[PDB]
């Protein structure tokens, strides 16, 4: 249960959601798990912002456990493609392909609220391929690209070594979202506005 | 048990059957048997009568190292089917002694397998299967006298040979025949 | 145990079953048993009574060439139903020493099978179906005695023959009656 | 979860989704897997489109694992057919079918981004078709027939040899964005539009 | 193992069972016994007690045709139910020695089947039907003396039989009592 | 996932969807599987198009992988029915049921894309019917009938003899274009109409 | 799938489906099987259109493998009970509890396309029904006046005698339009009415 | 598939369904299994057409194959409470507690179509209720209430014997609409109302 | 096996047991043994122990009539429980010889059973229940020495015997104390 | 059979297990044993190992009885757990030679069960619930020398009891201590 509301002005009355008064604010929402159908979402809400006015800016909400590797470099390309810049903000947590995305947008403009929390990981395959040596070979080719272009794609972003990111991945790192910071993934920690 | 018994008086006839997937199950029950023939009397044949689709490699090179490690020679029929790590095991008979029954069929090909894990896990599986592909090649080669390229080549898909083919190519010796 | 003590006091009387589906696991048996008969007695006829609704060709074929291999005599009864790799094994019974009960039903038709993998896969799997297809053919000709061309046309859909059809269609050589 | 907003004009107030301001500019998005449901969907779009206005552009963003054969063929025939040009834009990856279809875009009109992914591949069938030999026969020739068909309309496409598309497609294939420009699968590889 | 033991013992009395289904299995087995006890004694009756539902004609067959061949005669007992197989395995006893118990219930009825394929396929099934049902008919006819007509008009639907009815019918000779 | 639009007008602006649109145009969809809810919806579909206007032509868009024989038939005898000319444009594939009806257009306007495909074959029964023999006869019977109805329907409408097609479908028969063209199921092959290609 | 459409006049502009056009037109759609839902809705559509206007006739497009008999009895009952005439058109099948429908019409009106088909046969069970035999009894009984109510009021529609139905429904019995009008089910054949 | 339609006024033009359209009439229709859910939705319409015009009659159209007895009785409550009277009217079944609801009605206003059917029966529990022997003997016991109540609330309407209705609902109890007026738990039989 | 070893053991003994759900292999089983013990020893006392819910009529009446056929007498023995069939095969017993342990519960009711098909296969199936009801209960009036009246209305539903109650009933002659 | 060999073993020491859910099988089994021990020597002791969650009242009775009647001494010994019937069971034991051992667990309550069917049918089920529940107290205040008073009450739910409450409570004569 999600609710609507209603919005005045002299113009007219219009309902919206939550997701839509995000969106109406150029606020793209990373939510989910990175599936195939989820990417193109993303892309196209990416697109059309650009489309509707392409000097300002796109902020991307964060809060992703990760998902598709074929799907990242999707979104990934769209992102740095279009004519906006993109401000990534990381809510909650920014998982695997979600950790790249967040340190893929524009410099300056990469956050993440205190107790977030970053992860990187090499590319895992849970489940099988099954297949003649010939095919497999072929495929563990193309992982061990996959995997490569994860490593300099997180090098360009964070000023590190592409050497460097494939040691720290050969197993889970965990950042805080300090040490995401130092780390070049995230420009600064958002710190709360009370009054 | 009435299989069982039929199979034990074929036993003390020195005779074993590969019928079926190559499991570890089967792999050892095999290699058991070639070890107490053996033990048995070290100097008469042992006649391996195979009727398999194939299977796991590691268990198929258990058989095949206790086959070689036997003191004994060891005889290997071909009848219905002898596929993959039965074609490989066939043809790993005592020269001279294998047979191929005349309406036999036999399929060499290359490894089948999985990949799964990390990118890292991945690598490793890979390399692996190249020491792997390159040995069993090997083997076949040495086993039938064709050239490692051509095993490499003929093996790439699923390669079907008749009795008759199988004996030009050096899987086996012999075809067998009465009326 | 009851039944397979049936079935071994009958093996000693040099009687055999082919009583259902033709597997690798059944085929195996009757091959082994064949060998261990003739093993004992090389002289002495073999009766496999066949009760089967078809089954595995590569499996068939272990039992044909064990059967052909045998220095004895083979004799095929039909009993029940002789379907398919059946009706081929029947056939397959020396000479003069095949069998029909009465109400047996023989089954002829053409193989069945599978299609599975990439297009190169299914090309490959093709071209073995071409090669079975005909040499399955050829053989229940040779059996049978008619010719290739209408083996292949009667076999084209299931074709079925009662004792009485068979033996005039050559699967078979004698209806027993007593 | 797809958010839709507003657009204000003199004309009036309209509500649209991402996808259906996309389709307003003439763009049609291939997203799934090209089962035979979505590949009606992506003919019925592409042949409404030219009936809406036969002389402008229709774009064709290109995000597919891939899909079936004869789904493939009915919307690469609408593709050509139509009057109008079409665009093809890989975002992503491009696969199996997909690739065809990003190949037969018109000519110039064919582009990747730079990350993007294209994979080659011929014809599988996952799953068993069971039958006759006689019809398994029937069935082995028809499927030889697709897949020399995918040859030659990819021949057609990339400027190749039928042949050689055979040869190279006889186990996959993946290329680059780059890599897929000089097999003539895309003209262009677009760079980032970034004004900073 | 005991039931097998206590079977076994009657079994060497030349007694038999068809208790349950009618399968290609429970058939083998029977038509082993009938070999195995004909090959031991052929002189002596065999005493084949049904309490059966019915099952498969193929199977059937195999047990009728092996009754028939046998040497010695063939005694059948009713007992609780014989069923559609069961019944016509009953009735193909030998002549003067089929038996009911006093409270076993005969059900007569026509085949049941199945239909798969191509229209072809089906065409071919469809006509194997009809030479089944007609020769299932003409034999329960010769069993049990009645026309062939009130078999077919009888055997339309469930066709249900006391002891005391089976005997008039014909399906049976005697009823026994004590 | 597939969208909607608006459409501008002097009148008044309203939205549709592409299938929508298609329906405005006199164009019914036949792209599932020819299920008797699916058969129902296309007969409707060509009854209200009637209703709506007996004189204008009809379009029947194919790309259906086959179906129902009881369903085939309905629509078959709606499609010859309606008073309006039937125009039959294959654009995948039509196959099986899909195929006949494709052929059983109105003379002169069935079509196919170059790369179409038209399959046909006798009536299958994937799954078992189980019953008496008596039930069984019944239905085998209907059956044959069932399948000589769809050759003589082909017949018909191809220009062939009966008996010729009930050969050529015995097993399954796979056509391009190009061939179902000289088959008589569809009279042209479409070419493509692209505008840029046009200086050929 | 399914499309909707609109309509023009000078009074204002009406969207509508196929269904709805249709039965804006009186006529009622019997396509799915007659479960107890559907029926319910039948009647309710019939019942609605009689309020509506009880002068105009009312059809019935009937498409139907068949269905309960205790609906069957109920959705009979209301085509007879209102005052507005009954037209039944059989489109393909008019199957079982269907074909009793279709016979049901009011004479005169009672239609079916060429090669549209009649299949009649008596009341089935598949699945058991459990339970003490004197449950069973009771329920066998009441399956016994269930039959011989179908009996009778085909018996009553078709102008045959009851016994002779229930002879020839003993099994299947399938008809053709041309033998399901010879037989008193329907009136008359629809020819195609192609201006060519 | 349950179309919808238009109805034309002077005073504005309104879309509806049949069941809408029904309602309208006061018309509650009752064709599900009377499950706990569907028993509440009852009763709410019942209540807000009390509410809308408590003088004008309230009219239940019942073809259900029973339900509930928590529920039955709960509807009952409400179709005595409420100030309109009920006309309930038997469109095909009313078995089990739906017979129940059909008798209770109020007198002269029970009605059946001809070859409609009620059914009659005591209360069942197929499924297994679990427990301590402590439990089960209070839950035993409130069956038997629950029983007793379902005849003495019969007796009420039918004007029979509660003991009576005992001894004809030990069993299942099936009757033709003619033999349920006679059994007290309906008033008329509907006849048809059709111009020929 | 310990528990086949211990029924064998008591086989030999001359008793039985009725131990479970009356199935046609249950059934069959017990037929075989009365029949074992009858052709081993004719004149003796065959004790058979009941500890069942009921079931199959038809499985049932094969035990009863192999009973009723046996040269021997049959003592029956009521168990913890003798439901049903269970119940019936009790009172069936050789009179004199019925005997209830003390804390055993008797149960009588009709039969129960199932509906299915074409309305033509009911009403025939209908019929049978008639048949078999009236039968099962004038043998039930039969062993206790009730009316058929009673038995009829007694059955209705279901009846709960004590071992006492069964007494004075007529199921069982006496009731086993120490 | 390993376990069946050691149980064996022990069964000629005279020693019985009931080491389980109480069923029919269960209960038939040991009823049996019971039996076939009484009738090799029926003057010495047999002893009845208890560990059982508890079980079905009807087959419970069947060996309560089979208990009760036997010629020889029933001693039982409660090891690990004597629940519900095994409880009932255990106290059934010849008094004077019913031993709980030191760490063993007792468990006391009322009968459980279901209830289904037509409200006539179940209310015939209730009214059985009540002579059960009542007479199973009645037992078991006779055992354990409590008024059935007290049986009723703490029996209302579970109840448990160590080896030594379950002495001064009477289920059991003595506690084993060496």
């Amino acid at each position: 249960i999600l609710p609507s509301f209603i919005e005045h002005s002299s113009f007219g009355v219009k309902e919206s959601n939550p997701y839509n008064k995000l969106f109406e604010e150029r606020i793209i929402f990373l939510g989910v798990q990175v599936d195939d159908a989820s990417a193109n979402d993303i892309m196209a809400q990416l697109l059309v912002l650009e489309s509707l006015d392409p000097d300002r800016d796109i902020t991307m909400y964060i809060n992703s456990p990760g998902g598709g590797f074929t799907s990242l470099m999707a979104i990934y390309d769209t992102m740095q493609y279009v004519r906006a810049d993109i401000q990534t903000v990381c809510l909650g947590q920014a998982a695997s392909a979600a950790a790249v995305l967040l340190a893929a947008g524009t410099p300056g403009k990469r956050m993440a609220l205190p107790n977030a929390r970053v992860l990187i990981h090499q590319p895992s395959l849970s489940g099988v391929i099954q297949g003649q040596f010939s095919d497999l070979e072929i495929q563990a080719a193309e992982i061990e690209r996959m995997r490569t272009l994860m490593e300099t794609t997180l090098a360009r972003h964070t000023g590190k070594d592409a050497g460097v990111i494939r040691k720290d991945t050969d197993r889970d790192k965990i950042l805080t979202a300090e040490e995401a910071k130092d780390y070049g993934i995230i420009d600064t920690v958002l710190e709360y506005r009370k009054l | 048990s009435l299989t069982d018994s039929v199979y034990e008086r074929l036993l003390s006839e020195r005779i074993i059957f590969l019928g079926s997937e190559v499991n570890d199950e089967i792999a050892n029950r095999l290699c058991a048997q070639i070890l107490l023939l053996a033990a048995e009397d070290a100097s008469k044949d042992i006649s391996l009568y195979i009727n398999s689709p194939g299977g796991s490699i590691s268990a198929g090179m258990a058989i095949y190292d206790t086959m070689v490690l036997a003191p004994c020679d060891i005889a290997t029929y071909a009848m219905g089917m002898a596929a993959s790590m039965g074609e490989f095991l066939l043809a790993a008979g005592t020269k001279g002694k294998r047979y191929a029954l005349p309406h036999a069929r036999i399929l060499m090909h290359q490894p089948l397998g999985g990949v799964t894990g990390s990118a890292a896990d991945i690598a490793i599986q890979a390399e692996q299967f190249a020491v792997i592909k390159k040995e069993m090649f090997r083997l076949n080669a040495e086993f039938t006298g064709q050239p490692i390229e051509r095993i490499e080549a003929d093996s790439d898909r699923d390669r079907w040979f008749t009795a008759a083919e199988a004996l030009e190519y050096g899987f086996v010796d012999h075809i067998i025949t009465r009326a």
